[PDB]
RNA sequence: GUAUAUUUAAUUUUUAUAAUUAAUAAUAAUUAAUAUAAGUACGCAAGGAUUGAUUAUUGAAAAAAGAAAGAAGAAUAUAAUUUA
């Protein structure tokens, strides 16, 4: 038991840092540091499509950075893209429908 | 227990410790063959002198009865006629330098 | 110059923290209930002919609610009707309705945000004196935690 | 020596309500 | 095959426990636990003698009614006691009973109390009186020795002051000599 | 590459044990197709630059034949013809989106 | 099983403070002041010089290197300053881009049509700074002049300060690294937006304290 | 959220390090110089075979003491890297030179004389050396006993070393109790008087004849136990004789 | 809640931090680990310094409560 | 551990490591009270060098006799006459 | 130790300096952080034959010795071998453990007075006499002035016959002046080397010399 | 540490013994407290029914005090004083 | 700070400036060990060089830094030197004026209110005792 | 129902690269809590369902082409921390 090609399916992305070329996924892998992970784009979920007008469209075929911008002219905090919340409510509590009382 | 702690009382042997029976000094520096009993007061015996001062025999129970400053075995002290021992006569079977007495003491 | 509290050092630390203006800054919150809403609920209950309406503020005291309301009703049907009326009055910000099958035929509680209304019968109200407990309980003293465990 | 043990639930509601702080202190 | 011996850093308590070699000041607990033939731990020598008997008699006279446990506690409280473990005391009481000095007596309580025989207690009373007289004489001699010691201490102070004066003058002379060279 | 691990927090009080993956120099290393069969189009993407002496002779020969800078690792992705990118293209981490769904192998 | 024994701190011993004040508001205000404060140890480098030798050999010639650089940049003697000598790691597996990476002979901007970089040409580095009063344009001009002179000296090598530096001192590299933009643009401290007036007031206060 | 594999789990001998958040338990302060845990994980020294961790600690102490006594030591198997790292730690203690460091080294080693020798010579010997003070060569000659790789662990900067200068270890001396061979160009060196006296006292024991009787008795013991190539105690000859003593005395006087 | 500091994971600001607290209400003794950077768990060390004697006695109180429980 | 001169009774404390297992029960040392090399007898245990796995340092614990000896030699009453001479914390 | 950090600035001990230890200035603004100050250690000091003999001689001179009085007497004495008050306290502790010095809370004053054990008083007297005789025999210049020696003997006899308290005080003042004058040029250096005994306990071997600063 | 804690507990017990215990108020004090409570309620409260508040306080005074002990009566008297001073705790 | 890789950067300098707030009691004369990444070896070598304070460490020069880092064996001496240089000026300003905008008047008022509130608590306890004594006296009167 | 043969599990050690087809782990997991719809459909009335979301149930996996008797670590978590 051990070394084996495992494949987590549909892990949401959480944070992109294109200055340092880092992607943060809100999960923990059972893999050692330095492993060459392969990232692919999930094509559907819950009977829907990942790319669509309701959610958005990708940089098809890939992302081509503009000409004027220069990553060497930007700090690390100016080059981070945080994802919208994955959950809908505070998971310590319950949703307002199931909650006895809510503060708002 | 083992190694009875002697912090309160150092448990040292004075150079001029006199044999309880023959009344002669004990020189602990040369050898430890002598017999010491703290009983904390202090008692000292030569290995030879440990025998009863009256019958000059060993102690069956390893216990003696001091009388007139001299150690007399329980039979002699109680008055029962001394019965000659069989296993050994002139010894005491005690252990030298408190080793047979280190079991009891102050902690 | 000792201090009556069991833990003198911690009690002195807490007193200094409270005086310097740090406990209030840390605990400050603007989500307090509204006496106007309390009065509107009082008027609704009076219109529905509820008896012995009490409004006890619990914001200062350690609790999970502010401005608890207590009322006594003549029967389970009256309790259910009053609860429905309270929920309808809260309809604007209300998120969900109460059960239509009264689980407890002698006690119904409608939570309205920070405010909570408890409608009971006279017997149960006299049995459990929540009003007396919440009126007698002392406010949240920061030094109160400077005592022995229990 | 450091924790105080008390039986508050055995007391009546009135006592446990009007003398909780006094007993705890 | 014990965890303590397996520990990378053997503790001193475990080291002492393992130190069961047949030598002076070796652990007595381990030797006693070992078979009698293997080791040489013989019977504990005790003095069931006249001086211990007199000490026990004095303690009993002080606490006329007393249990064995209470007498042992009093002995423990007393600093310069020639007894230990209370087994020496029990043996002393046994020999005293055999010699008609101290006798036991049963009571309604499950325990029994040791009293002093009437035909032998009178000797203890005079023995205690003589001991008190000797103590008073020793105290008077100690007071005389204290007076002699204070006088000798005054003389010692005088001669020590003389020695200090001469030594200080010698040191001053040495320092003055050492100043000339520099 | 799997860079490190940290903990982040949502706008709400939700804590996520995030794993940060580093994306070194990435380039489309090769294009493949099994005799033009439909659906067999594949793009091979490199992972990280590497010296000449690092790789085995056959791997070095493969990269020399490709003409792309030598890469330590090369993965493959089945795609559609419209998704092709020229060999030697530079891929930025912004190829993905903050909130999308990724398959991690 | 507690991590700390009762004697971890000496009995009846005072402990030094670890934060300004218990008040969160004043703590945040002090944090904002310090964050918006200008850097005090910041020094833009006029030019980073580099040698293929080791620090234990370049320390002896460090002063001579400084004098020769000052002569080369046509400045009054003692006008330039040298930063700490930094020896780059002897990486068995080269990794371009790391600060402690031996600088290569060339760069892509210099030889775009090359299938590899030229071998290592610097194992130790030392920054050269001018007077802080010098403008950014002046610093850039001095760095470019020094770089051009050193490049010409190397080319002709393949008397004057450049030749002396190349031959005697042994330096065989020089660069003008980009500005350290890692600094933080504190537009919000403790969740509170930094108003322009507040930022200007903090800057004025720091300037007054410095003067 | 929790990781997939929860708790401290043992992995393969050669496995990578993952930064997944788990409660880490260390037996003690592994950062201490001479108190290092032995294990097959990358953060621990290799654990050479022993009957117990206490026995492993005893073996480590013996190896370090022998290294200090004579810089060069030949050790078989996984204990070679452990010995090298322990020697580096001893050098670090010596360079630190603190009284607490000296007391720690005294606790560790078996020989206070060797503790003093290390704390006296290693500071100046490795003042100019940063990190690696011990080298570990691998010998192509494997032990016939159990066919285990042998490693020659040596200290560096022998020239800067004072008591070990000009020593060549290509081949051991004629007798183990004689001073080690000396390079021809370094024949005039003189060792510290205290170390010289200690070595002379140690060698006198073997120079005694009762040692010759013990040697013959060892021949007899091994012959009885089963070791094959043990010549009969009738044929064995003493290691030390008068003519050899005077020749070696002349050699020692010449070497100084 | 108001509590003491039983332990701190790291000595300098970092996301991989965390701090232990021993809150003690009327009749509740809860020892909790709180991580920094959480927008909802606003934890503030209200004093500029701490007392090791206070830490010791509070730790003793927690130990007694845990044993009794 | 505590070691006491055989004759003098002067006691000194020193922890014993694994390297000196066969010198715990008995020792030989230059006692200060008597200016001669004298035998020293073990009396009590202070604490092992190092520490056992996964436990605090002081888990083995000094013996009560060692604690009492240390208290007598460095306590409030003992330190009072000397603390005035020089604050034990500094010079 | 260093004057500026271990003591407030301006505090200097006129004892015996350590060999090769550099007296380096420290800025007045210097101050430790409390945790570092707690974690700070101290170099072990000599508690052996010479320091204990010196302290016993000082106590023999001034049988009633207060704390400040004892320190001042030690500083005044020209045979100083100690280095600092910490060294003095360590030597006093060693003497107490050996069973030489006894500390008593004086009834007249709260200060802790010091006395010498009567059992050890004979040993102290023997040590003092032996040291005095050794110094007298070693001093080569001493005895060159027979007239001076005779006058000093006459002074000793005069002090013995009369009340010698004033004479002793004047001699103490003269000794202090001479010690200052000596310190102006010479100084007693201490040189130490650590070693490990057979028991495994790290100790220090010390030797004291006299160096002329000039 | 245990000895110090026991000593502190003994000191606190001594201080508590020195301090007086709670006492049962007299009829005049009870009437004054009731009048103050009624007047304060009438002046302050606006949501709760004044008649119900008066009835509840009357029932408390005439029932709970009699049912409980003297110490509880004194505690309730002090609590009523606290309520009068702190605005009835919010009503 | 301690984790700085290769050269020091404005990010590290700003980190040091930010944590200056978290280190209030630090004075320009503070002992050198407070400097980030200053190991035992580094501080021992600085003491040998007679450097005892952050002010002196910052006052050092490039040649001294080089001879400390490459001949004395000190490691990260550049890091500690940069720390001292970046922190000295705020420390000097703090020494000249400890609390700027700290509202010393506000702090004095807070201390006065703390004293007044403690005295008020003691007076409340004494008043409770007096009330208990008055109740006892009233009970005595009723008995009479 | 007391390791041999068959059988099965795994391996045969960096293979730049999963999948044209062979075989092969998950064909309605129900259930429980709360809310929506809705206080609706329906019912004489009291009364009052059907019902895809959230939570609970916590895990998520791809075989076949390259050079081989030391420790896949020059082992103290850096593919050299200066090092003589
Ligand atoms: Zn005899
Ligand atoms: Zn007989
Ligand atoms: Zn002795």
């Amino acid at each position: 038991t051990g070394a084996a090609a495992e494949t987590y399916q549909g892990v949401p992305v959480w944070r992109i840092d294109y200055k340092n070329s880092l992607i943060y996924l809100p999960t923990l892998l059972d893999a050692d540091v330095g492993t060459y992970v392969r990232f692919s784009d999930t094509i559907n979920t819950k009977g829907l499509t990942l790319w669509n007008e309701h959610r958005g469209l990708p940089a098809f075929p890939t992302f081509i950075p503009p000409e004027d911008e220069d990553l060497s002219k930007l700090a690390t905090d100016e080059c981070q893209l945080k994802s919208p919340p994955l959950y809908m409510y505070f998971r310590d509590e319950f949703p307002a429908t199931q909650l006895v009382s809510q503060a708002d | 227990p083992a190694y009875n702690e002697d912090v309160d009382r150092p448990m040292v042997v004075p150079p001029d410790a006199i044999c309880f029976n023959c009344d002669k000094p004990i020189d602990a520096g040369d050898v430890n063959s002598y017999v010491w009993i703290p009983a904390g007061q202090g008692y000292f015996f030569h290995f030879g002198c440990f025998k009863c001062n009256r019958c000059k025999y060993r102690l069956g129970h390893n216990k003696f009865y001091s009388k007139d400053g001299k150690a007399w075995c329980i039979p002699c002290a109680l008055g029962r006629d001394v019965r000659v021992p069989t296993r050994r006569w002139h010894t005491s079977y005690v252990n030298t330098h408190r080793t047979g007495s280190r079991l009891t003491g102050h902690f | 110059q000792p201090l009556p509290y069991d833990d003198e050092r911690f009690a002195d630390m807490l007193l200094e923290m409270e005086v310097e203006g740090s406990l209030d800054e840390t605990w400050q919150d603007g989500r307090k209930a509204y006496i106007e809403d309390v009065k509107e609920i009082l008027e609704v209950l009076r219109s529905l002919k509820v008896r012995d309406i009490c409004a006890i503020d619990v914001s200062n005291k350690t609790s999970n609610f502010d401005y608890m309301l207590f009322g006594t009703c003549e029967g389970p049907r009256h309790i259910h009707l009053a609860a429905w009326a309270v929920q309808e009055a809260d309809a604007l910000k209300r998120v969900c309705k109460i059960r239509r099958k009264q689980v407890d035929h002698t006690w119904e509680v409608v939570p309205v945000g920070r405010i909570i209304v408890n409608l009971m019968q006279e017997s149960l109200r006299e049995e459990l004196s929540l009003e007396r407990k919440w009126a007698v309980t002392k406010c949240m003293d920061p030094l109160s935690v400077a005592n022995a465990p229990v | 020596a450091a924790a105080a043990a008390a039986a508050a639930a055995a007391a009546a509601a009135a006592a446990a309500a009007a003398a909780a702080a006094a007993a705890a202190a | 095959k014990e965890y303590r011996l397996t520990v990378p850093y053997r503790s001193e308590v475990t080291m002492l426990r393992l130190a069961n070699h047949k030598a002076i000041n070796s652990n007595i607990r381990e030797l006693f636990k070992k078979p009698l033939v293997m080791n040489n731990i013989k019977a504990i020598p005790r003095d069931l003698g006249e001086i211990p008997r007199d000490y026990v008699l004095r303690l009993l006279f002080f606490h006329q009614p007393i249990r064995l446990v209470d007498l042992w506690t009093i002995c423990k409280e007393h600093d310069d006691v020639p007894l230990d473990s209370a087994k020496h005391l029990r043996l002393v009481l046994k020999i005293a009973k055999l010699q008609r000095w101290v006798y036991a007596e049963k009571n309604q309580t499950n325990n029994l109390y040791y009293y002093y025989v009437h035909q032998s207690r009178i000797q203890e009373v005079q023995q205690m009186v003589r001991a008190s007289e000797v103590r008073k004489k020793e105290q008077e001699s100690v007071r005389e020795i204290e007076a002699e010691k204070l006088r000798m201490e005054e003389q010692e102070r005088r001669k020590v002051a003389l020695d200090e004066n001469i030594v200080a003058l010698q040191n001053a002379l040495v320092s003055n000599i050492a100043q000339i060279q520099e | 590459v799997k860079a490190f691990t940290c903990k982040d927090y949502d706008e709400l009080g939700n804590q996520f044990d995030c794993t940060a993956f580093w994306f070194p120099d990435n380039q489309v290393v090769k294009h493949s197709t099994r005799n033009g069969e439909v659906g067999t189009d594949k793009v091979y993407v490199g992972a990280m630059n590497v010296p000449v002496e690092f790789h085995k002779p056959h791997v070095a020969a493969f990269y020399k034949a490709a003409g792309v800078p030598v890469k330590h690792v090369c993965a493959g992705f089945p795609i559609t013809p419209d998704a092709y990118a020229p060999v030697g293209t530079k891929l930025d981490v912004r190829h993905f989106k903050p909130g999308q769904e990724v398959t991690i192998t | 099983y507690w991590p700390y024994n009762e004697d971890f701190v000496p009995e009846g011993a005072e402990t030094s403070r670890f934060q300004s004040s218990g008040s969160p508001g004043t703590r945040r205000r002090v944090l904002q002041e310090y964050a918006l404060s200008p850097l005090f140890g910041a020094r833009v480098p006029c030019c980073v010089v580099g040698t293929l030798r080791t620090a234990k050999e370049i320390i002896v010639l460090k002063r001579d290197i400084q004098s020769l650089l000052c002569e080369l940049m046509e400045l009054p003697q003692g006008s330039v300053t040298l930063g700490p000598l930094q020896q780059l790691r002897e990486m068995m597996l080269y990794r371009h881009g790391t600060p402690l990476s031996p600088r290569l002979g060339d760069e892509r901007q210099l030889n775009m049509d090359a299938y590899a970089r030229r071998p290592i040409a610097a194992r130790t580095m030392m920054d050269v700074f001018l007077a802080e009063d010098m403008s950014l344009d002046e610093i850039v001009n001095f760095g470019r002049l020094s770089l051009g002179k050193l490049q010409i000296a190397l080319n002709n090598l393949r008397v004057e300060p450049a030749q002396l530096l190349v031959d005697r001192m042994g330096i065989s590299y020089c660069e003008i690294p980009s500005l350290d933009e890692s600094d933080y643009v504190f537009a919000e401290v403790g969740g509170v937006a930094v108003t322009d007036e507040e930022a200007e007031r903090v800057a004025q206060r720091w300037a007054e304290r410095c003067e | 959220r929790a990781p997939p594999v929860i708790g401290c789990t043992r992995k393969a001998r050669w496995a990578g390090i993952d930064d997944n958040p788990t409660i880490t338990y260390k037996p003690w302060d592994t950062t201490e110089p001479l108190m290092a845990d032995y294990g097959w994980t990358r953060g621990k020294l290799p654990k050479f075979r022993a009957r117990s961790p206490f026995h492993r600690q005893q073996i480590a102490r013996r190896m370090v003491t022998e290294m200090i006594r004579k810089d060069y030591c030949i050790v078989g198997g996984a204990r070679a890297p452990a010995l090298r790292i322990l020697a580096d730690h001893v050098v670090e203690l010596a360079k630190a030179g603190d009284t607490d460091s000296r007391q720690q080294l005294a606790y560790f080693l078996h020989d206070p004389l060797m503790v003093d020798k290390a704390f006296d010579e290693y500071p100046r010997r490795f003042k100019d050396m940063n990190a690696k003070y011990a080298m570990m060569t691998r010998l192509k000659s494997r032990r016939r006993t159990d066919a285990v790789a042998m490693y020659f662990v040596e200290y560096k900067n022998r020239d800067m070393s004072d008591n070990h200068k000009g020593e060549d270890y290509s081949a051991g001396p004629e007798r183990f109790f004689l001073p080690p061979r000396i390079v021809e160009t370094e024949k005039g060196i003189q060792r510290p008087p205290h170390m010289q006296m200690a070595f002379d006292r140690w060698a006198s024991k073997f120079k005694t004849e009762e040692f010759h009787h013990w040697w013959r008795l060892r021949h007899a013991k091994l012959r009885y136990w089963g070791v094959r190539n043990v010549p009969h105690p009738s044929d064995v000859d003493p290691l030390w004789t008068e003519k050899e003593e005077e020749e070696w005395h002349n050699e020692m006087l010449a070497n100084t | 809640l108001i509590g003491t500091v039983m332990d701190a994971h790291t000595e300098e600001t970092s996301i991989k931090g965390g701090l232990k607290v021993y809150a003690r209400n009327e009749e509740t003794n809860m020892m909790l680990w709180i991580p920094p950077g959480n927008p909802k768990l606003r934890h503030e060390v209200t004093s500029t310094k701490g007392s090791f004697q206070h830490y010791l006695d509070e730790r003793d109180k927690w130990d007694e409560a845990w044993i009794t429980g | 551990a505590l070691f006491s001169c055989f004759r003098c009774g002067y006691m000194y404390e020193f922890a014993v490591s694994n390297s000196y297992c066969r010198k715990l029960t008995l020792r030989n040392d230059h006692c200060p009270r008597c200016d001669q090399l004298t035998l020293f007898r073990f009396m009590s245990v202070s604490g092992m060098v190092g520490n056992m796995p996964f436990k605090p340092i002081g888990v083995p614990g000094p013996s009560y006799a060692t604690l009492w000896w240390r208290k007598t030699r460095e306590g409030k009453e003992a330190s009072a006459p000397l603390d005035a001479v020089c604050k034990s914390d500094r010079w | 130790w260093q004057s500026g950090v271990h003591t407030p600035h301006g505090v200097v001990y006129r004892g015996a300096k350590m060999k090769n230890w550099p007296e380096q200035r420290i800025p007045e603004n210097f101050k430790f952080t409390e945790e570092q100050r707690f974690r700070t250690k101290a170099i072990p000091r000599d508690v052996g034959t010479i320091p204990r003999n010196f302290v016993l001689g000082v106590l023999y001179r001034h049988q009633p010795c207060e704390v400040g009085g004892l320190w001042e007497h030690c500083t005044n004495d020209p045979e100083i071998v100690l280095d600092s008050k910490r060294h003095l306290r360590e030597v006093l502790k060693q003497a107490r453990e050996e069973g030489f010095v006894t500390f008593e809370r004086d009834a007249i004053s709260n200060e802790w007075l010091c006395f010498l054990t009567r059992e050890r008083y004979e040993e102290v007297q023997r040590i003092v006499t032996a040291k005095s005789e050794a110094v007298d025999t070693h001093s080569g210049l001493r005895g060159a002035a027979a007239t001076e020696t005779s006058t000093y003997a006459e002074k000793f006899r005069e002090m013995n016959v009369e009340a010698k308290e004033a004479h002793a005080r004047r001699l103490e003042e003269e000794v202090a002046n001479t010690t200052r004058y000596l310190r102006r040029f010479q100084q007693r250096e201490i040189d130490y080397l650590p070693y490990t005994d057979l028991n495994g306990k790290v100790n220090f071997m010390w030797w004291y010399e006299t160096r002329d600063v000039q | 540490r245990a000895a110090a804690r026991r000593m502190q507990l003994e000191r606190r017990r001594l201080e508590a013994s020195t301090h007086p215990p709670p006492v049962d108020p007299t009829a005049q004090q009870a009437c004054v407290l009731y009048r103050r409570l009624l007047k304060a309620g009438h002046q302050q409260l606006l949501v709760t029914d004044k008649s119900y508040y008066a009835r509840k306080v009357r029932h408390e005074f005439e029932v709970t005090a009699r049912q409980t002990s003297a110490r509880v009566r004194g505690i309730m008297y002090e609590r009523g004083q606290w309520l009068v001073e702190n605005k009835l705790g919010g009503i | 700070g301690i984790a700085t890789g290769g050269r020091v950067t404005n990010e590290d300098r700003r980190w040091w400036l930010v944590h200056l707030e978290c280190a209030p009691d630090v004075t320009p004369g503070t002992f050198i060990a407070w400097l980030d990444c200053c190991g035992t070896h580094t501080c021992k070598k600085l003491i040998e060089r007679n450097i005892w304070t952050i002010e002196q460490v910052a006052a050092l020069d490039s040649d001294q830094v080089d001879e400390l880092k490459y001949r004395e064996g000190c490691l990260k001496m550049d890091v500690v030197w940069e720390h001292a240089r970046t922190i000295i000026t705020p420390l000097r300003q703090r020494e000249v004026t400890g609390g700027v905008e700290s509202e010393l008047q506000g702090r004095i008022m807070e201390l006065r209110k703390k004293r007044e509130l403690e005295r008020r608590r003691e007076e409340i306890l004494k008043e409770r005792a007096n009330v208990s004594e008055q109740r006892e006296e009233t009970l005595r009167k009723l008995r009479e």
